[PDB]
């Protein structure tokens, strides 16, 4: 039990760590973005007591433990963790114990980052950490020291796991299955693999020299040695882009599954999938300074950026096409997994829409450090990414667990968070049109209006998770009844028009991935004698 | 000189641990655990000073 | 090593044959998530003099 | 061998590691690390005996995970043909993240040198600096770099081939040509008319060739260890892994001080 | 020149670079609402016909011709507007004969101008600092977290470049109805221009975080005609 | 109108305008070093680095020249 | 390298002879101390060496 958990070399036990931690951050993450939108409410002190620091505080700790915490140990750490080596036949991983030190390294960093807010002062300086307001001059003492070895820790975390991905894909699979034959999840985390290991490695010389202008004397970014604060963005902010994609690719490749699942359809045009999700991951080194548009640079320069920016939108509207293509003419059931599926389709085509009118840098100059960004990058980011991380564990979970859910609470939860979601950030761009800047703790009188509105929705939405904390106590008290009972969805496939009852029951499974065919909890020995393809 | 086939018959037909089965492991095993601790407790034991803005008066 | 196999096998927590109900284990977890950012708030507001 | 006894043995070629204590005490001592030096930086601790602890464990604990990978592959003969191609390619993937971190480090140094800052008089190097001299000892470093990528080219090929002598000659060599130049850019720092400190020249400058300073520690810590396992007969003439990663070490390294001198010595200056 | 409450669109313009900003805007939102108003309408008549298809259509699997098809489109639409976003772009960068030129410098939550074309009658640098009027101070009828208790002067139908910079850390001078935003970074002067075609007075913040009081930093400022400024100016 | 400021210079074309200042205040200190104080068209620069530069960085460099550590070529 | 170490070492004999009064001025770039090092007297780098380096 102690070397089972402590000790751990198999890939499917670490996988459950991360998820542990990845779902007990996102606690806290929402926590905070409720007390923002509290304070957010009206004008006026309100809950805060005027403390400004501390509201700029937990906007840092805010977007940190979104991203760093939730969002990549649960779509990476977790589901690549144990569906990548069953998809592909491997035993284990390559590196067992690299596999375990990348998770390890990660409540290490929370127990930095957590006594980062309690030092001094904390860290109110937004998540990119510009300086000069994060020297030693505009903050001083230990806080963003702590919130730097934070951001170092994970960093060795994605690192380390994305070397061991790349190895796995390359080496491990089973007998018959070439490079042409993955299953596009498989793709979608070997993609991702790649592009952390070309980006990591500058955003660790960044903030490595940030920390030597704080503590050791050094002129890279202080204006009076010499230095320049407009290094520090290009070399943050050609990280920063590359992240946004290693958070959207995983779960376009989730989306593929469950759409084919649903529909009964494969997907339309595979190979082009492959293809178009190398050229977003391509294209998406060459765009970063869209996010300066106004810092002074050259006009030929943002001509350029302009361009570039603006033809990822081709490779991933083939992406948007193709996933109508398939579901088109099919065999639809409307399960739950699929419902977030359907959504994910509306609203990420939404706030892909309204880059779109970002990547102009002539029109950008109405578009700078206004809530009409911050809309959109909601819109992609958390009915998304994060509509494809509840597709995924409706989708996986009663297979990884031998428990089924009650299906007609899930689908309560569903229509509470897409409510509610809508609620809080569609009036954020009529906020940042007409001029609300970000950031502020406290605005003009004249945008109380939209601004109570987008508070009411964020109650919505909280609830809303509550409701999901409770469906998983059901499933682990309850999940042995749940099959037996009619309270449960037991095949995600049906049988087909003419096929009977009874022959129907020499196959249940028709599946295209290996998953769903083995026992419900898989096996610690997955695999002894290999599996075999044509 | 050589001995890698008598450790490699000592290795192979031993019950304990991997970190255990060479004769000499006690040597390095016992300091390093009792060393380890030390490492770890002795900076949690400062946190309540550094929420609390005391310095220590190395003057 | 040899594990075992089953439901309630590959978890690390446990969730039947307990004394004490899995109740207080799963809300008392996701509650403590819940409740660090306040923790945090109390700290600095009793440092600002608000309190 | 039949049915019988074929099923004694592994049907897939994959090495399957036993749970260790180590990555979990690894993680331990990087948090004590990084608790440690924020901690005394700002005062908190009165001196440096808590941090010199954390490296000193960060350290042994290291060597241990690496002591245990000798044995299963020596001891034990878990690294068939496929766990040894796999280790292979996942040193080449660690070696190119490290050298993207030196690309970040050449955009510092083309960022401030291409258009310079007025208050440093709008010129590279800046007024009233002294700068290193590339024909100088930085010179007499670039051919002792050269010199020892070829004297491991012959003891690596006289292993292959061999011959014990010769290998084991050739290894003791290319240890003391990686050490002089190591205490060769200890004199070159020692003496130099600048700081770290002396703005935005002495930092990119000292950063570029610093961390190039503890690669090499590195480099020379990883052919002592090859020498103990070579003279000790670990080391057979088809199966040296430890080796070839210590060797495209010794060849990557050397293309990145290559550009070093270069852009920091001659272009620079 | 003021924001409104429930307002959901652009403040009114009082120069041509914000006319034309605003033009390019409306432009491309015609094109996102053909291709909304097509992904919308296939995704919902796909749901309500094929959630009750009894038989799959299994064996159609790809396509060329709309492959091919749906890759072409979507780049024709991209280019038609980047032809007026290019335009755009060049027209607003260019600074070409102004007639005076103002500095602007950010501080730790507070704003500073200095005028050093030496035109008032004494030849000096006019130069003060502005400040937000604290809550406590405010007379009623102001206008919170917006009025300052100094404001900058600027004529009508002049072409003026302005410059700004900063002290400290970095701040952003931000005009929402002048189509003004710009960084101003510890270091560096940038610049920009503006022609005001009406009076009145038009506001705006600081948008760059610069810390506690970076919600109590605004701009304000005030158009008035050539006579009446050469008055201002030689006062004060 | 009796209004006037420095236009538009080929060598400075972009945005950043921060050689522009920097370039006036040298050439001004250096045509009085040489061409005397008082000089009719060595004005030309002392408006323009008074016109578009900050009062603070012309504090600065002046108390540098006093004590010779004007990081500009001017002597 | 003997030879061109060799000159540099009379070089540095005579700077060791130079009083500080006569050390040339520093600019503003040179010396940065934005914070004390938190190490021996707060003033000196890693490799600090009195005959060459010094902050006057
Ligand atoms: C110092 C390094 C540690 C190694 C030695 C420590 C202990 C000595 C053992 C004595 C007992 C004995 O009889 O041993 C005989 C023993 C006989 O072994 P055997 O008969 O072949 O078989 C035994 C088994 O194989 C296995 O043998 P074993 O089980 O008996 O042990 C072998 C070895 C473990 O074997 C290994 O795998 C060692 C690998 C270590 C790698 C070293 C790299 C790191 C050091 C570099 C330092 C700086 C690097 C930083 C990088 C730069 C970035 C900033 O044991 C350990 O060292 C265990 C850890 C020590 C205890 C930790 C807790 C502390 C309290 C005690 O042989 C040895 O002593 C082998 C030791 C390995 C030699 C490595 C050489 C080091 C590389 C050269 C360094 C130069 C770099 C300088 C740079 C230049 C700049 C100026
Ligand atoms: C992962 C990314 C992510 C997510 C999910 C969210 C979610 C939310 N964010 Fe935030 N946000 C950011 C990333 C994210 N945000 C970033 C980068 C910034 C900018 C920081 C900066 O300005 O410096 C920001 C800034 C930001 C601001 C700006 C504050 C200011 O400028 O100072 C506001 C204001 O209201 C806000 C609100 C919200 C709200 C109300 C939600 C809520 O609506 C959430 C709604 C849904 C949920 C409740 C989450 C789901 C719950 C889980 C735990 C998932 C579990 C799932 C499974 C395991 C299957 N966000
Ligand atoms: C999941 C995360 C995610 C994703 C996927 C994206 C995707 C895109 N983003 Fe975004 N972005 C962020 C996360 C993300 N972004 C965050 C966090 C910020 C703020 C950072 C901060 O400041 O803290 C940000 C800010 C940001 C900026 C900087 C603006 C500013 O700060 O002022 C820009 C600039 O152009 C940008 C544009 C785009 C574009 C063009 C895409 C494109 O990939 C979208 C392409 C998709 C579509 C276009 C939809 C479907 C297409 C079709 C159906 C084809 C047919 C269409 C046409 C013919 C037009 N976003
Ligand atoms: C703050 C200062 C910076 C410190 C850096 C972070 C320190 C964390 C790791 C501490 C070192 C302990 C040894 C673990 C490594 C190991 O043992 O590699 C050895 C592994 C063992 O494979 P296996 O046992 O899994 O399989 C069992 C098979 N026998 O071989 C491989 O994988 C092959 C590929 C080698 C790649 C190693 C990469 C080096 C890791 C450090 C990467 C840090 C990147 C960030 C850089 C700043
Ligand atoms: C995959 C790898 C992708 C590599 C990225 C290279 C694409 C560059 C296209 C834009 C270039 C451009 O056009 O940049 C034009 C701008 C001009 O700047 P300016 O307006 O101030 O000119 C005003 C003149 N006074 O130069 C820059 O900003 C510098 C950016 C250079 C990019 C360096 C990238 C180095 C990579 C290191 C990391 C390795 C990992
Ligand atoms: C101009 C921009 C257009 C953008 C359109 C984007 C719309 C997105 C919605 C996509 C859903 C429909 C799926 C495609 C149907 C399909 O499956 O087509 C594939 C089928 C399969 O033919 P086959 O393999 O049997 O024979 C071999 C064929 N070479 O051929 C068709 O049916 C022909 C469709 C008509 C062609 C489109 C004409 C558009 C005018
Ligand atoms: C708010 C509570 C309101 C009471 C509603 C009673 C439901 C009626 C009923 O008893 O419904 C029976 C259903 C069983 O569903 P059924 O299909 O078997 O019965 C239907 C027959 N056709 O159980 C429920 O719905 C339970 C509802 C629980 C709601 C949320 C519980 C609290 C969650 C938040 C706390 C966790 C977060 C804490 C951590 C921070
Ligand atoms: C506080 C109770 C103490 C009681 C006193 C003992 C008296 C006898 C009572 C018997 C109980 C023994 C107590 C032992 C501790 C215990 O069983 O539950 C206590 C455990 C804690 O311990 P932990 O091991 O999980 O580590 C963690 C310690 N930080 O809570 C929990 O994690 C609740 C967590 C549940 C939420 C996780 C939901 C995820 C579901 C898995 C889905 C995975 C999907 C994967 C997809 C990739
Ligand atoms: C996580 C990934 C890592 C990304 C790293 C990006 C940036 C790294 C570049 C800096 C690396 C260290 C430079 C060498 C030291 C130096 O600078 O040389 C030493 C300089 C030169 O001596 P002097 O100034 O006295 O002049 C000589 C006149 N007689 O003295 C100093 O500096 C003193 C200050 C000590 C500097 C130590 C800084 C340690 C923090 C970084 C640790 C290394 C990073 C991780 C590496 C594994
Ligand atoms: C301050 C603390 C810092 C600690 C860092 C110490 C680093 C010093 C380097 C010591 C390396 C010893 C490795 C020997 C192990 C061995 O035995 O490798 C030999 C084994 C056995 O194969 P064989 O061919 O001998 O077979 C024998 C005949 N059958 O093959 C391998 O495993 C190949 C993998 C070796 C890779 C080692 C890891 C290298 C990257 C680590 C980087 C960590 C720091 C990164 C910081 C940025
Ligand atoms: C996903 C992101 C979508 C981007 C949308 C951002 C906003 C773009 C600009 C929209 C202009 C709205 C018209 C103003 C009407 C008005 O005049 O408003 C009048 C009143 C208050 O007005 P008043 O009393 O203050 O003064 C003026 C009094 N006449 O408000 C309202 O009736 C609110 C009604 C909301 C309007 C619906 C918006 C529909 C647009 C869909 C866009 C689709 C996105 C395309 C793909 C990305
Ligand atoms: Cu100045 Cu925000
Ligand atoms: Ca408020
Ligand atoms: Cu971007
Ligand atoms: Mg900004």
């Amino acid at each position: 039990m102690v070397q089972r958990w402590l000790y751990s070399t198999n890939a499917k036990d670490i996988a459950v760590l991360y998820f542990m931690l990845a779902i007990f951050s996102g606690m806290a993450g929402t926590a905070m973005s409720l007390i923002i939108r509290l304070e957010l409410a009206a004008p006026g002190s309100q809950y805060l007591h005027g403390n400004s620091q501390l509201f700029n505080v937990l906007v840092v700790g805010h977007a940190v433990l979104m991203i760093f915490f939730l969002v990549m140990p649960a779509l990476i750490g977790g589901f690549g963790n144990y569906l990548l080596p069953l998809m592909i036949g491997a035993t284990d991983t390559a590196f067992p114990r690299i596999n375990n030190i990348a998770f390890w390294v990660l409540p290490m960093g929370l127990v930095c980052l957590v006594t980062s807010t309690l030092v001094e002062s904390g860290a109110g300086t937004g998540w990119t950490v510009y300086p000069p307001l994060s020297s030693i001059q505009a903050h001083s003492g230990p806080s963003v020291d702590l919130a730097i070895f934070a951001l170092h820790l994970t960093s060795i975390s994605s690192l380390l796991g994305a070397i061991n991905f790349i190895v796995t894909t390359l080496n491990m699979r089973t007998n018959g299955m070439t490079m042409h034959k993955l299953p596009l999840f498989v793709w979608s985390i070997f993609i991702t693999a790649f592009l952390l290991l070309l980006s990591l490695p500058v955003l660790s010389a960044g903030i490595t020299m940030l920390l030597l202008d704080r503590n050791f004397n050094t002129s890279f970014f202080e204006v009076s040695g010499g230095g320049d604060p407009i290094l520090y963005e290009h070399l943050f902010w050609f990280f920063g882009h590359p992240e946004v994609y290693i958070l959207i690719i995983p779960g376009f490749g989730i989306i593929s599954h469950v759409v084919s699942t649903y529909s009964k359809k494969p997907v339309f045009g595979e190979i082009s999938m492959v293809y178009a999700m190398a050229s977003i991951g391509l294209l998406g080194f060459l765009v970063w300074s869209h996010h300066m548009y106004i810092v002074g640079l050259d006009a030929d320069t943002r001509a350029y950026f302009t361009s570039a920016t603006m033809i990822i939108a081709i490779p991933t509207g083939i992406k948007i096409f193709s996933w109508l293509a398939t579901i088109h003419g099919g065999s639809i059931r409307l399960a739950t997994p699929m419902l977030y599926a359907i959504a994910f389709l509306f609203l990420f085509t939404m706030g892909g829409l309204t880059g779109v009118a970002l990547a102009n840098a002539s029109l950008d100059v109405a578009f700078h450090d206004t809530y009409y960004v911050v809309g959109h990058f909601h819109y992609v980011l958390s009915m998304g990414a994060i509509f494809s991380l509840f597709a995924g564990y409706y989708y996986w979970s009663p297979q990884i667990l031998g428990l089924n859910y009650n299906e007609k609470l899930a689908q309560i939860q569903f229509w509470l968070i897409f409510i509610g979601a809508n609620v809080i950030f569609f009036p954020m761009h009529f906020l940042g049109i007409n001029g609300m800047p970000r950031r502020i703790p406290d605005y003009p009188d004249a945008f109380a209006g939209w601004n109570y509105v987008a508070s009411i929705g964020s109650f919505i939405a909280t609830l809303s998770l509550f409701l999901f904390i409770y469906i998983l106590y059901d499933q682990l008290v309850n999940g042995l009844n749940n099959k037996v009972n009619n309270k449960s969805v037991i095949y995600n496939k049906a049988p087909d028009f003419v096929e009977s009852n009874t022959i129907f029951n020499l196959n249940t499974v028709k599946s295209s991935s290996i998953e769903f065919l083995l026992t419900s909890p898989p096996a610690v020995h997955s695999f002894n004698t290999p599996a075999v393809q044509s | 000189a050589n001995k890698v086939i008598q450790l490699q018959k000592i290795f192979q037909s031993s019950t304990k641990p991997l970190w255990w089965r060479h004769p000499r492991s006690a040597l390095y095993l016992y300091p390093f655990y009792a060393i380890f601790a030390v490492a770890v407790v002795t900076p949690l034991l400062y946190i309540p000073n550094a929420i609390r803005g005391i310095k220590a008066k190395k003057a | 090593v040899h594990f075992k196999d089953g439901v309630y096998e590959n978890i690390p927590f446990k969730v039947k044959g307990r004394k004490t109900p899995y109740a207080l284990s799963h809300f008392g977890f996701f509650a403590i998530g819940f409740a660090v950012p306040f923790v945090a708030c109390y700290v600095q507001l009793k440092k600002s003099g608000a309190f | 061998m039949t049915h019988l006894e074929r099923s004694r043995h592994q049907q897939h070629p994959f090495h399957m590691v036993m749970p260790s204590p180590w990555p979990i005490v690894v993680s331990f001592a990087l948090l004590s690390l990084a608790l440690s030096t924020a901690l005394t930086m700002h005062g908190y601790i009165g001196n440096m005996n808590m941090v010199y602890l954390a490296l000193f464990v960060l350290l042994t604990s290291s060597i241990l995970w690496f002591r245990d990978i000798v044995a299963e592959a020596t001891y034990l003969g878990d690294h068939t043909m496929a766990v040894r191609k796999g280790i292979n390619l996942g040193f080449l993937m660690f070696v190119l993240s490290e050298v993207l971190i030196f690309a970040g480090l050449f955009w510092a140094y083309f960022h401030s040198a291409m258009s310079p800052d007025v208050t440093l008089g709008a010129c590279w190097p800046p007024v009233g600096i002294e700068a290193v001299q590339p024909t100088e000892l930085p010179l007499l470093n670039t051919i002792i770099l050269l010199s020892s990528g070829a004297t491991v080219t012959y003891s690596h090929h006289a292993l292959i081939a061999g011959n014990r002598n010769k290998a084991l000659s050739g290894l003791l060599i290319t240890f003391w040509l990686i050490v002089i130049f190591v205490t060769c850019q200890y004199i070159e720092y020692t003496n130099a008319a600048f700081t770290i400190s002396d703005g935005v020249y002495g930092s990119v400058f000292y950063a570029g060739t610093g961390l190039h300073f503890l690669h090499m520690v590195m480099l020379a810590a990883m052919l002592g260890v090859n020498y103990w396992r070579m003279r000790n007969y670990h080391l057979t003439a088809g199966h040296h892994v430890g080796y070839e990663t210590t060797i495209i070490y010794t060849h990557v390294l050397d293309v990145i001080w290559l550009f070093l001198y270069v852009v920091f010595y001659w272009w620079g200056v | 020149d003021v924001p409104t409450p429930y307002a959901c669109y652009f403040q009114d313009s009082a120069t041509p670079n914000q006319e034309g900003i605003l033009e390019l805007h409306d432009n491309i939102m015609f094109y996102l609402l053909v291709i909304l108003g097509l992904v919308s309408w296939m995704l919902y008549t796909i749901v309500m016909t094929y959630s009750k298809n009894p038989i799959a259509y299994k064996y159609i699997k790809h396509g060329q011709t709309i492959e091919v098809i749906w890759t072409i489109f979507p780049a024709v639409i991209l280019l038609i507007i980047a032809f007026p976003s290019f335009i755009l772009l060049y027209l607003c960068d260019e600074v070409i004969s102004p007639a005076m030129t103002i500095k602007a410098i950010g501080y730790q939550w507070y704003w500073k101008y200095e005028y050093s074309d030496f035109i008032n009658d004494s030849g000096e640098t006019v130069e003060f600092e502005s400040y937000v009027i604290p809550d406590e101070l405010l007379e009623e009828g102001q206008l919170r977290l917006l009025d300052t208790d100094t404001s900058m002067v600027v004529p009508v139908d002049t072409h003026i470049r302005f410059v700004v910079t900063a002290a400290d850390v970095i701040h952003d001078f931000a005009i929402p109805s002048l189509g003004i935003k710009v960084d101003a970074t510890p270091g560096r002067l940038n610049q920009v221009s503006a022609l005001i075609q009406r009076e009145g007075v038009f506001y705006g913040a600081c948008s760059e975080l610069c810390g506690t009081g970076h919600a109590n930093m605004p701009i304000k400022i005030e158009a008035v005609s050539l006579p009446k400024f050469l008055e201002w100016l030689n006062e004060q | 109108s009796p209004l006037h400021t420095v236009g538009f210079d080929a060598r400075f074309p972009q945005q950043n305008q921060t050689k522009h200042c920097w370039q006036s205040y040298v050439d001004y200190h250096k045509c009085v070093n040489m061409k005397g104080e008082d000089f009719a068209p060595c004005k030309v620069f002392w408006k323009t680095y008074n016109a578009l530069c900050p009062l603070d960085w012309i504090e600065k460099w002046d108390d540098q020249r006093e004590k010779g550590i004007f990081a500009g070529d001017i002597n | 390298t003997y030879f061109v170490e060799k000159e540099h070492a009379e070089h540095r004999e005579h700077l060791k002879h130079v009083p500080d009064s006569e050390w040339p001025r520093d600019y503003e770039f040179m010396n940065i101390r934005s914070k004390p090092f938190f190490w021996g007297d707060g003033d000196k780098t890693l490799f600090w060496n009195p005959v060459v380096n010094r902050h006057i």
